[PDB]
Formats: structure tokens, C-alpha cells, sequence
């Protein structure tokens, strides 16, 4: 008898719930930076609102 | 009726960015990181046209 596990996943159609598996970075404001959030990516200046 | 006129043009142009144009998704980074490079070139070519 083997405990055969058939593992599968599906990103790339929806936002995600199983995240932060690794370490994040710090905030940089008032500069043209490259931000990466949970679902949202992009590049811009992160001013204070 | 000039100013409104020109404004409508610009608005309509930006509303062509959220349009699929027969491809998979309007947001370009998704097609950049879901599919293979030939398939990505096909869907990006639909968006470019």
C-alpha cells in the first residue's frame, strides 16, 4: 500500500488566497519603483494619499 | 460642443485598453505570464492589431 498523493494547482485565472510563502520587502515612497502586491502588479510612483 | 467632443475621443481611446480584442485578457502581463511564447505572441498580436 502506497499513500499516493496526486498534487495539482491552479493560479492564473483568479486572485489567490495561499500567499506569503516567502519573505516580503520594504516600502519605498516618492520614487519610481516597481511594486508587487498580492494580485496587482505594475510600476509607478507610490505617493502618500 | 468642441471640448466635450474632444474629451469623448480621449475617453473612448482609453476604453479600448480594457478590451480583449478577441484575445484572452486585456491586461498584457497575464498573457505575458500564463502561456507559451508562441501562444503569447498570438494573443499579443490580437491585442496589438
Amino acid at each position: 500500500p502506497y499513500r499516493v498523493v496526486v498534487l495539482s494547482f491552479e493560479l492564473l485565472h483568479a486572485p489567490a488566497t495561499v500567499c506569503g510563502p516567502k519573505k516580503s520587502t520594504n516600502l519605498v515612497k516618492n520614487k519610481c519603483v516597481n511594486f508587487n502586491f498580492n494580485g496587482l502588479t505594475g510600476t509607478g510612483v507610490l505617493t502618500e494619499s | 460642443d468642441v471640448v466635450n467632443q474632444n474629451a469623448q475621443a480621449l475617453n473612448t481611446l482609453v476604453k479600448q485598453l480594457s478590451s480583449n480584442f478577441g484575445a484572452i485578457s486585456s491586461v498584457l502581463n497575464d498573457i505575458l505570464s500564463r502561456l507559451d511564447k508562441v501562444e503569447a505572441e498570438v494573443q499579443i498580436d490580437r491585442l496589438i492589431t
